């Protein structure tokens, strides 16, 4: 019971970042990630 | 608007990772430390810098409204397309021998 | 693409590039090149933060009447005491004279808060004063 | 795609604006317009 | 920058002849497109300096 | 031009570039992108 | 002490070696300590 559906392009999750004079965010943890960049020569 | 709203709030944080909320007044303090300027200049001159930035944006709005040739770099792209599309159509009328 | 690959080979692999979105998303560390047919594959090691926590910040610390600015990092607080930590990671430290520098006064910076700037010379001299007091008690005894 | 959209997360502007004396309303979009654009983008579209 | 070159479409194809020029007009804007291209090169080579 | 705009979108806008005469005349601080027909307009804030 | 900084402990570092960190404030207080101890000898006189 599946078919092809058409819909408006979504630009991703909409998130409103809080902003204030005395508000600040510092990371308490980190992650070491490895990516891949492929270029022709 | 997404890149502007983040740069005003998160600054340089959301580009390399998760967005970190920082006040924009403290973001220029790090941007001055990157060019070799102590952040003491910002907090003391913040009122003077406010008149420098707000007037500079007003000059851009006046320059774009009074001078319409500053965008000619993009107008050339439209002109190059116009000259290319029109020429390809006008060749249909030529006899080509 | 070859000039771009040679640029990434130089900056990302040999050295360390501070360019954003050049060596890949996140703060670059080291790049490992890999041979590939009719091209090259770059394996980049990046530094990305994971968990975040909301803190309370202030632009300056007012102690003796002169403002204090952080030398490296920003001011953070958990709601009780003001801490100094780097932007890349959370390492809470006590506000000291070596971690800050005295410039301006408390009436200029907007948002300055009152706190006590720790001076490491004070307890060193207090322990030196108590050390001489122990010698003074030995002469009287 | 390589220029306009850098990230896949949408960010919003807070309703209460204190920037420390800076006015960004020129570069920020105006919701009252039928098409979403800023005060600078309004001039950029009319001059082309 | 490189050497600035400009080529006249009429004189290059055939010189001092009005018979071939009438046969050249039947081929359309080929002269116009090749002249504007070489003219644009001479301008871009000046922009490089 | 797109690859050059994409590079300046990441370095000048998202981050802070120390390159000379890259983000524009002066010591670069922040860059504000603006949508334009068939292109993009960058507003470069610099320290002179 | 001025060339280094105190962080963590010795157990969390892999390969740490033991040495004596020169305290730049130690001889400055010891130089005054010799003169201040002379007053202690004058108190007994």
């Amino acid at each position: 019971s599946q078919s092809i559906i058409a819909y408006t392009m979504s630009l991703g999750v909409e998130n409103s970042v809080a902003y204030s004079n005395n508000s600040i965010a510092i990371p308490t943890n980190f992650t070491i990630s490895v990516t891949t960049e492929i270029l022709p020569v | 608007s997404a890149l502007l709203a983040g740069t005003i709030t998160s600054g340089w944080t959301f580009g390399a990772g998760a967005a970190l909320q920082i006040p924009f007044a403290m973001q220029m303090a790090y941007r001055f430390n990157g060019i070799g300027v102590t952040q003491n200049v910002l907090y003391e001159n913040q009122k003077l810098i406010a008149n420098q930035f707000n007037s500079a944006i007003g000059k851009i709005q006046d320059s774009l409204s009074s001078t319409a040739s500053a965008l000619g770099k993009l107008q050339d792209v439209v002109n190059q397309n116009a000259q290319a599309l029109n020429t390809l159509v006008k060749q249909l009328s030529s006899n080509f021998g | 693409s070859a000039n771009l690959a040679a640029t990434k080979m130089s900056e990302c692999v040999l050295g360390q590039s501070k360019r954003v979105d050049f060596c890949g998303k996140g703060y670059h560390l080291m790049s490992f090149p890999q041979s590939a047919p009719h091209g090259v594959v770059f394996l980049h090691v990046t530094y990305v933060p994971a968990q975040e926590k909301n803190f309370t910040t202030a632009p300056a610390i007012c102690h003796d009447g002169k403002a204090h600015f952080p030398r490296e990092g920003v001011f953070v607080s958990n709601g009780t005491h003001w801490f100094v930590t780097q932007r890349n990671f959370y390492e809470p430290q006590i506000i000291t004279t070596d971690n800050t520098f005295v410039s301006g006064n408390c009436d200029v910076v907007i948002g300055i808060v009152n706190n006590t700037v720790y001076d490491p010379l004070q307890p060193e001299l207090d322990s030196f004063k108590e050390e001489l007091d122990k010698y003074f008690k030995n002469h009287t005894s | 795609q390589e220029v306009f959209a850098q990230v896949k997360q949408i960010y919003k502007t807070p309703p209460i604006k204190d920037f420390g004396g800076f006015n960004f309303s020129q570069i920020l979009p105006d919701p009252s317009k039928p098409s979403k654009r800023s005060f600078i983008e309004d001039l950029l579209f009319n001059k082309v | 920058s490189m050497t600035k070159t400009s080529v006249d479409c009429t004189m290059y194809i055939c010189g001092d002849s009005t018979e071939c020029s009438n046969l050249l007009l039947q081929y359309g804007s080929f002269c116009t497109q090749l002249n504007r291209a070489l003219t644009g090169i001479a301008v871009e080579q000046d922009k490089n300096t």
